């Protein structure tokens, strides 16, 4: 196979649970799972199916989870429920769970379902049986080993990469959610086996880490990469820092596979988010990840204006496949949702970019001074 | 990070 030239177009699998619209975080939550059957009913209409394979995660089970996760995190999220809440006031509030991160009906199943498409597509990649596999239900970055954090429960991130681990000596991790992926961070922090890259909006903005002088520790230290953003990044400020600091990154760490966590909360026009994206903006970050023809899994992650989400997980899905789709939205079971204009594109708002072209470029140059002291 | 709500 010496002729290869690492081009050509990419087999991707796809995963995706029916049930998974019918989890409800409750009345006036932003996190609705229902975005995600938005986003497969749209990319079935524009017919994405005929291109790529469509699984069904399993349900992963409580012994995956506690591959990373606390035996007692674990059994607590597989017992507590809205009719027992009562009795574990106490261990809800050491968990984390009923403020941001409630107690719902199906908590765990959706917690199985969420997981299970990040590991499933994992084992795919380490079988050498696709190149990209993507879960939009998954990429719930903010789970901690023991607790819930930031709408997330159990961290499908760290469990994929766990199995990544077994077949690949470095993994990458990019993560472009508006936030900063803190419980990825965390479980890699002292290991060069990971290297974990995050640009997200930092200042008075959850949860409060990811500074640029947080570089990693131990044996761990220069494999953390934070690129700290303010508020009004648009299309053109993200795409001049995102491919250098990439190609860097591919080029000092020289990763055998990557996951990449496509957070559609960056994208302007988010309920919870600052950003000034478009989908495009949004989606030349996996085409950049995508040139580089490593083994990898897309994911999903924050998103609060859920029409957009599903526009910004229907383009990415359509990026992966090298299939041009049209802006006309085909007729779909959302469709109201997408008005007025009923494109799948968004215009960027007129709202002030606080992140200076100077402050971009410093920025850089100072990640790239850590990126030169990997070996 | 919900802003209408909490500290996150
Ligand atoms: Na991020
Ligand atoms: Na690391
Ligand atoms: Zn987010």
């Amino acid at each position: 196979a010496a002729y290869s030239q690492g081009g050509g177009k990419k087999k991707v699998c796809y995963y995706y649970d029916g049930d998974i619209g019918n989890y409800y975080y409750g009345q006036g939550h932003p996190m609705k799972p229902h975005r995600i059957r938005m986003t497969h009913n749209l990319l079935l209409n524009y017919g994405l199916y005929r291109k790529m394979e469509i699984y069904r995660p399993h349900k992963a089970t409580a012994e995956e989870m506690t591959k990373y996760h606390s035996d007692e995190y674990i059994k607590f999220l597989r017992s507590i429920r809205p009719d027992n809440m009562s009795e574990y006031s106490k261990q809800m509030q050491r968990f984390n769970v009923g403020e941001d991160c409630p107690v719902f009906d199906g908590l765990f199943e959706f917690c199985q379902l969420s997981t299970g498409g990040s590991v499933a597509g994992a084992v795919k990649l380490n079988r050498q049986q696709t190149d990209m596999a993507v879960n939009w239900a998954g990429g719930l970055h903010h789970a901690k080993k023991s607790e819930a954090s930031g709408f997330c429960y159990v961290n499908d991130i760290v469990l994929a990469i766990l199995e990544l681990l077994k077949y690949h000596q470095r993994v990458l991790y990019i993560d472009i959610d508006i936030h900063h992926g803190d419980g990825v961070e965390e479980a890699f922090y002292t290991t060069d086996r990971v290297m974990t890259v995050s640009f997200h909006k930092y200042g008075e903005y959850f949860p409060g880490t990811g500074d640029l002088r947080d570089i990693g520790a131990g044996k761990g230290k220069y494999y953390a990469v934070n690129f700290p953003m303010r508020d009004g990044i648009d299309d053109e400020s993200y795409g001049q820092i995102f491919k250098p600091i990439i190609s860097k990154v591919m080029e000092m760490y020289q990763p055998s596979a990557v996951v990449l966590q496509c957070g559609a909360d960056s994208l302007s026009g988010d309920r919870l988010g600052c950003f000034n994206l478009t989908v495009k903006g949004h989606a030349k970050c996996v085409e950049v990840v995508k040139t580089f023809n490593l083994p990898l899994l897309m994911l999903g992650g924050g998103g609060y204006t859920i029409r957009n989400v599903a526009r910004c997980w229907t383009y990415e899905t359509a990026v992966a496949l090298d299939c041009e789709i049209p802006n006309e939205l085909p007729y779909n079971d959302y469709f109201e949702y997408f008005g007025p204009d009923f494109k799948l594109h968004i215009s960027p708002s007129n709202m002030t970019n606080q992140n200076t072209p100077e402050y971009m470029e410093k920025i850089k140059q100072r990640l790239f001074e850590n990126l030169r002291m990997l070996p | 990070x919900n802003p209408k709500q909490x500290w996150g």
